[PDB]
RNA sequence: ACCAAAGCUAGCUCAACAUACUAAACAAAUACAAAAAUACACCAAAAUAAAAUAAAACAUUCACCUAACAUUAAAGUAUAGGA
RNA sequence: ACGAGCUACCCAUGAGCAGUUUAAAAGAACCAACUCAUCUAUGUGGCAAAAUAGUGAGAAGACUUGUAGGUAGAGGUGAAAA
RNA sequence: CUCGCACACGCUUACAUCAGUAACUAAUAAUAUACUGAUAAUUAACAACCAAUAAACCAAAACAACACUAAAACGUUUAUUAAUUACAUUGUUAACCCAACACAGGAGUGCACCAAGGAAAGAUUAAAAGAAGUAAAAGGAACUCGGCAAACACAAACCCCGCCUGUUUACCAAAAACAUCACCUCUAGCAUUACUAGUAUUAGAGGCAAUGCCUGCCCAGUGACACCAGUUUAACGGCCGCGGUAUUCUGACCGUGCAAAGGUAGCAUAAUCACUUGUUCUCCAAAUAAGGACUUGUAUGAAUGGCCACACGAGGGUUUUACUGUCUCUU
RNA sequence: AACUAUUCCAAAAGUUAAACAACUAACUUAACAUGGACUAGCAAUUUCGGUUGGGGUGACC
């Protein structure tokens, strides 16, 4: 094998120690006495050194074992940086749950009629996109890591304009960086999902099951994919010290007790730094799953049951100029068999609100070709995201 | 092209040269410093 | 030629060279990378109260001056644990073993204020 | 003075790691290598040359991995392939065909019935056809690939004879090994690397080699069209 | 370290040259300290210990200008302190190997001051020396009180 | 008549003696980029002196040339040397 | 012993390159900043121990350039001009 | 008339106020940012100082949609501990630095082309010669080593040498020298400091100079392999004569000597010892110039490369136009 | 000479037979590594006799 060391950097052995301590029955005479080197003296060993009262910052770090929730079993933990190698694969498999493609069609009928939209639609969201991508920084060509945050808050402004017209929407609250803690056990494998989201919408009321029984039937009967090399643990954080506690981010007799829609942004400048669209999916996939599970653990309890009454989540995530729609309904406890009724999960994949956007004229001999703006606009994305906003009402 | 111009000051190149520790770190530099001292003079080292 | 014989000062050098004029450090680097003070070292004055007592900061001219007498070790010892042993040895209480009750001190890491390595600046 | 190399990392990663480049200098700072330097700047992606590495001690098994991508790599002339099983990664060196999600065997199971090559799989000499291609060749058995990982190149199994293969370099040198050192079947990535032309000095000095020198210097005796008769096998085989 | 002349005729150059000892690793057996060294020696130290009959004869019969190294000063210093100690912790479990052993180099048997200091440089020496003397100087309450004592002792014994 | 001129001191030199041989001054600061009170280490080491020059060149050789033993003689003797 | 704060070549780490032409940032083209130093005239104890004026060559590259570090004289460095 | 404001690096009070300047600095005064004295001054929000250990991340910067090749600087989150408590410390002036000078030189970055900065002339006179400019009758290279310089011109052709962009003698040479893509020889079977975290499609030591047609004969000498035989010239290097013959000059043929082979293809009065201003044609009224042929060059010649060629060149030569104070011949 | 590689002898560590014929020798060698040789590389030290109708070439001594 090639080990990855070089001896060259390994901090350097001892010096060989001196002759005369190989020598029985004989007191070495060493500079100690001085409290400095001296040469033609030997080297003096000294008792690794324990300043009896103990620092708080200066002390050697306490290695791992010694805490009190330190445990023996590997528990494999999914934060908001983990990336799944087989995203949503992966998802479903730790998830146990059925992917279906576009929306529920409750949300796509929310999201058709006319009633629904802003004053000018189109007026309205062409601005809400040139101000985040142009208008709204001093320098002439924002970063991503300023205008994907505001433009996933533009949109939920736009939104949350329509509380005049349906006036339930006032029961919910928004919240920044929650600790969720949501551990279960799947397949002999324990595992945790465990960590802060970007932000998050909270409702005073649940939102309704989307699923006819139909559905929930037909799920029993799928069989779950796999990919045999890669086990479905990969990506994850494999951890020794860790809580079993079933915990959302709020404590008892919270006003919002409801989690209605996730938000993830992947605000990076670099390419490599951002998630890959499918491990996003995955992600949200997970986080959503997790925070219902939460919930399902709260007002029902530890016991592993089918669900008589279903939790349904929703997910939305962003480039900021491509998003991802998920809508999550949540019927097992029970995950550790395989073979029993799965969860659902619909996911609007790759749903690109506008194409590509220019924030100086580009000029070609001469002449302006292209204007300053937005090139080509979904307002279809627009429309399922104002649904997703509006499932409550 | 024109020359004389050769002394470009820097005070981080100046004390990492020529300065106290520089002549402290080995035997030889320790030599300057015991004949600067001989000679008596102001300044040992930069 | 640069400068070799003016000192060298923080004013000196480039951005990245910031050495005190010798004031002492009050604190250390927190978390946020703001400065933490550690209330404990920072000099606390300790201020008696002046306003009631008679004493100026000149002396009358007339008043005289005295024989200079140092004071030693020896005459510390006589105006202070003489007078103690000399009761105590008349009375044959007297303790070669324990010498504390005359104000010797066998060693000096209880003590507040110690005097060999220390502890306190004035 | 002293340098210290850039090669200290201790824990294997995927990810790409940050390396220094010395234009020919050896850690004194004299030029021990002429005509290096100052190319792109580079990253360094660790390559796992052991083939049959079982990710924990516990299930001792053969294993099976699948390729998930297949990339350039600066530092050599191969082609490298991402491959992950279990829970771990690992750069290896990819075979001429190797593709984007593929399936790779890795196998140090001997058995009288030899076996049917694929590309990318790994097996001890002992395992394979007489006739097989081989690529990424241990000398003894666990120390790892060193023989034949340069781009498009492939030796040959000679045969197999007293507990022991015999297989011929890409030098065609003959080589004898113990017929338990792992190789991997096929021709390395990326044939055409022996075709491709530098256009322009440029290029060269992309590649980070500086000109050579301007002395001129007249040929000695060394130079010359020589025929050697080629050398005796090496073996490391060890007699007792 | 010296000069040659090539060919040996004095009309050649003259070279300077340098002539190294053959060095071999031999490790070696200790009675008295009962231990293996792993050494550096030459072929005239095993030839050394040969003619002596033993290699703690060799370290015990031998001047310090003949031995020339500080670690053959050091095992001298060693079994030397063993000799004159009796030390029991040589062979814990049999005196009869013990005193058959302390028997036949009862020749070499100085006393303990003298055993101490043999092997010694200037340098450990004066540090040895440094340590002994090492005290912490004493509080004047304790001699101011030793010179009140006597006089109180004069002024009672007078009357 | 300008520019100028004249001093006799500052100190030095060489020896003698001599105890014995790193002066004086240290409150703080000084081997971070000396003079910057305060955080888990590393630290350290040795290898023949050479040549200019003389030999009318230069090739073996070339006193003294940073190793205590002085003085009167033996004696520029025995010896050594491209003798 | 001391020198790589000039310069030769490296290592780290930063920074610049507008307009025009082109499917093109192609060791392409025109031409600034920038870098060089072709030819001439001045100058020749000079403004200058190598400059001034005009004129020229390159100008997304084997490019220019800041900062810190390296290699030392029996050596270093060198797209060889000793 | 236009090099301005700021920061970095550097400098170290040269800055500011009041006063003084007989003399000292200013290459001279007036007076004073630079001489003298006294007295003051730059105040942190900017800047410096300003956590470690594990763990998940294969996926460039280029308006980044997506890609190109030379494969690319720049971080989140999770876990474990991180003294917890107003005000810490330090840089803050300038007209400034490196060049012995108050030096026409050298100096990084961000913004500006003016709103900011500045003054070519101490006063005269209007000689020569010198410098820098503008204009010029008729002519238009007749100048001269050369159209050097200049010009109301800013075009065309042809050779030589190098393929090309690039590099070089800081301060007399920028080139035909060097490098260079390409092509070729040699040397290596391999592990923790270079080469290389590489493995013969790789890496070193060199030669030669892209492409195209080619690269002839020689291993006797000298090397180097093979420790001797033997092998090697894209290793150092070499590659011939005398006599007689077709009526006649020549010599297919003949004789014979010597060599390891006897200079092959090509090109050729050449950047090629001399003879040489070879001979002839073209160009000019006239040419030792230039170009084309002939050509034993008895001293050319094939990777110390030979021959053609595209494009390129502040390389070296030649022609035409045009332009002109270069010149007639100066003003 | 040193140094860098080659080759060899000795040093050092070993290993074998009890050798052969009739009525002591031989062989082995991982990295270091010593003494003495060998062949090269890379080098070290030193020198350019005089006369001459100036030197050089030639000639001479
Ligand atoms: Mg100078
Ligand atoms: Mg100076
Ligand atoms: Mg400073
Ligand atoms: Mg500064
Ligand atoms: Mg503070
Ligand atoms: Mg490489
Ligand atoms: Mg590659
Ligand atoms: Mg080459
Ligand atoms: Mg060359
Ligand atoms: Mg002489
Ligand atoms: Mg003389
Ligand atoms: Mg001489
Ligand atoms: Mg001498
Ligand atoms: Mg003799
Ligand atoms: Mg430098
Ligand atoms: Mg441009
Ligand atoms: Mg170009
Ligand atoms: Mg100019
Ligand atoms: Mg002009
Ligand atoms: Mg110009
Ligand atoms: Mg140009
Ligand atoms: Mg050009
Ligand atoms: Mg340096
Ligand atoms: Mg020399
Ligand atoms: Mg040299
Ligand atoms: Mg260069
Ligand atoms: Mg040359
Ligand atoms: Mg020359
Ligand atoms: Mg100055
Ligand atoms: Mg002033
Ligand atoms: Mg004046
Ligand atoms: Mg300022
Ligand atoms: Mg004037
Ligand atoms: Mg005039
Ligand atoms: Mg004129
Ligand atoms: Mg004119
Ligand atoms: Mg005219
Ligand atoms: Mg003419
Ligand atoms: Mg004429
Ligand atoms: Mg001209
Ligand atoms: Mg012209
Ligand atoms: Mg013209
Ligand atoms: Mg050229
Ligand atoms: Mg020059
Ligand atoms: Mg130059
Ligand atoms: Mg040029
Ligand atoms: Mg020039
Ligand atoms: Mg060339
Ligand atoms: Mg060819
Ligand atoms: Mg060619
Ligand atoms: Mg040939
Ligand atoms: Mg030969
Ligand atoms: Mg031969
Ligand atoms: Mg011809
Ligand atoms: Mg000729
Ligand atoms: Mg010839
Ligand atoms: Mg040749
Ligand atoms: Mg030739
Ligand atoms: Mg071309
Ligand atoms: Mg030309
Ligand atoms: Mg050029
Ligand atoms: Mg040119
Ligand atoms: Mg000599
Ligand atoms: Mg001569
Ligand atoms: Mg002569
Ligand atoms: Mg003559
Ligand atoms: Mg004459
Ligand atoms: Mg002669």
């Amino acid at each position: 094998a090639y080990e990855w060391g070089v001896r060259s950097t390994r901090k350097p052995e001892p010096p060989p120690l001196d002759r005369v301590y190989e020598i029985p029955g004989l007191e070495p005479i060493t500079y100690a006495g001085k409290m400095h080197f001296m040469p033609g003296l030997a080297r003096p060993v000294f008792p690794p050194w324990d300043p009896g009262w103990t620092h708080p910052k200066f002390r050697r770090l306490p290695p791992l074992h010694e805490h009190p929730l330190y445990k023996d079993q590997a528990c494999y933990v999914f934060h908001q940086r983990c990336r799944l190698l087989e995203g949503v694969k992966q998802a479903l498999w730790l998830t146990k749950t059925q992917l279906i493609e576009g929306l529920p069609e409750k949300v796509l009928r929310l999201a058709d009629d006319p009633r629904n939209h802003i004053e000018n639609q189109d007026e309205r969201v062409l601005n809400a996109i040139s101000h985040a991508r142009l208008w709204h920084s001093t320098e002439d060509i924002p970063k991503r890591e300023t205008y994907c945050p505001v433009i996933v808050d533009s949109l939920i402004q736009l939104c949350k304009s329509q509380i005049l017209k349906h006036p339930s929407l006032a029961r919910r609250i928004c919240a920044q960086n929650n600790t969720l803690s949501a551990t279960w056990n799947r397949e002999s494998i324990l595992l945790q999902v465990h960590g802060s989201s970007g932000a998050r919408l909270n409702a005073k009321d649940p939102l309704p099951p989307v699923a006819s029984q139909e559905e929930v039937e037909a799920t029993k009967n799928h069989v779950l994919e796999t990919f045999y090399p890669i086990s479905p643990t990969m990506g994850l954080q494999e951890c020794n010290v860790y809580d079993v506690n079933d915990d959302t981010g709020f404590q008892e007799g919270y006003p919002y007790p409801c989690p209605h829609t996730l938000y993830f942004l992947e605000s990076a400048n670099l390419r490599p730094r951002r998630f890959q669209p499918d491990q996003l999916r995955a992600k949200m996939i997970l986080f959503a799953f997790g925070s219902a599970l939460a919930q399902a653990r709260l007002l029902y309890g530890n016991d592993s049951k089918v669900l008589e009454q279903p939790v349904v989540v929703q997910s939305v995530g962003t480039d900021g100029r491509l998003f991802q729609f998920l809508v999550l309904q949540l019927n097992t406890t029970d995950l550790a068999s395989d073979e029993g009724v799965k969860n659902l999960a619909w996911v609007d994949s790759d749903q690109l609100l506008y194409q590509h956007f220019w924030c100086l004229p580009v000029i070609k001999k001469k002449v302006v070709v292209e204007p300053v703006g937005p090139i080509g606009f979904q307002p279809e994305t627009f429309r399922k995201f104002l649904a997703l906003y509006l499932h409550g009402a | 092209k024109a020359r004389g111009n050769e002394y470009q000051p820097s005070n981080i190149k100046r004390k990492h040269k020529h300065g106290w520790v520089r002549r402290l770190r080995t035997p030889t530099g320790v030599q300057v410093i015991l004949r600067r001292m001989h000679k008596g003079r102001k300044s040992l080292s930069h | 030629g640069a400068d070799r014989m003016s000192k060298w000062t923080s004013k000196r050098g480039p951005r990245t060279f910031c050495k005190g004029r010798g004031a002492k450090g009050t604190g250390f680097h927190g978390r946020d990378g703001k400065f933490v003070q550690i209330k404990e070292m920072i000099p606390e004055l300790v201020v008696p109260e002046l306003a009631g007592f008679k004493l100026k900061p000149y002396v009358n001219y007339r008043a005289p001056e005295g024989t200079d007498t140092p004071l030693t070790a020896k005459q510390l010892f006589l105006e202070t644990a003489a007078p103690a042993i000399e009761k105590d040895f008349k009375a044959g209480t007297f303790d070669p073993e324990h010498l504390e009750k005359y104000g010797f001190e066998p060693t000096q890491e209880g003590k507040l204020f110690q005097l060999y390595p220390k502890n306190f600046p004035r | 003075a002293t340098s210290v190399s850039w090669k200290s990392r201790t824990k294997y990663t995927v990810m790409p790691v940050k390396m220094r480049k010395s234009g020919g200098r050896n850690h004194t700072g004299q030029i021990q290598v002429h005509g290096i330097g100052g190319g792109h700047k580079q990253r360094y992606r660790m390559i796992d040359f052991l083939r049959f590495r079982p990710e924990h001690e516990s299930k001792p098994g053969p294993f099976e991995e699948k390729v998930i991508a297949v990339r350039y790599d600066p530092c050599r002339s191969a082609d490298i392939a991402l491959v992950a099983g279990g829970n771990r990664k690992r750069w290896i060196i990819a075979t001429e065909n190797m593709k984007a999600g593929d399936t790779v065997l890795n196998s140090d199971h001997i058995g009288r019935m030899a076996v049917a090559a694929r590309e990318g799989d790994a097996h001890p000499l002992g395992a394979l056809p007489v006739g097989t291609l081989i690529n990424n060749v241990e000398s003894e058995p666990g120390r790892g690939a060193q023989y034949i990982r340069a781009a498009g190149t492939c030796g040959v199994l000679l045969r197999k004879v007293n507990g022991t293969a015999i297989i011929q370099l890409p030098s065609k040198r003959q080589m004898q090994v113990l017929e338990t050192c792992i190789a991997t079947v096929g021709r390395v990535s990326n044939v055409d690397h022996n075709k491709r032309v530098i256009g322009k000095a440029g290029r060269n000095r992309w590649l980070g080699k500086r000109p050579n020198s301007g002395l001129w210097q007249r040929k000695g005796g060394w130079a010359g069209r020589k025929i050697r008769p080629l050398p005796p096998m090496k073996s490391y085989v060890k007699l007792p | 370290l010296g000069h040659r002349y090539v060919n040996n005729d004095k009309l050649s150059k003259r070279v300077r040259k340098v002539w190294k000892p053959q060095l071999f690793q031999r490790e070696l057996y200790s009675e008295i300290l009962d231990k293996r060294f792993t050494v550096t020696v030459t072929m005239r130290t095993l030839d050394l210990i040969d003619q002596a009959c033993g290699f703690d004869f060799y370290i015990l019969k031998t001047p310090k200008e003949d031995l020339c190294s500080k670690f053959g000063m050091d095992l001298k210093r060693g079994m030397l302190l063993r000799l004159a100690r009796q030390d029991p912790q040589l062979h814990p479990d049999d005196p009869a190997r013990r005193a058959a052993i302390y028997d036949r180099y009862k020749a070499f048997v100085i006393p303990e001051a003298e055993a101490e200091w043999v092997g010694l440089t200037l340098d450990e020496a004066v540090e040895k020396q440094r340590l002994l003397e090492e005290k912490d100087p004493i509080p004047l309450f304790k001699i101011f009180v030793e010179e009140l004592l006597g006089q109180l002792q004069q002024q009672a014994l007078s009357e």
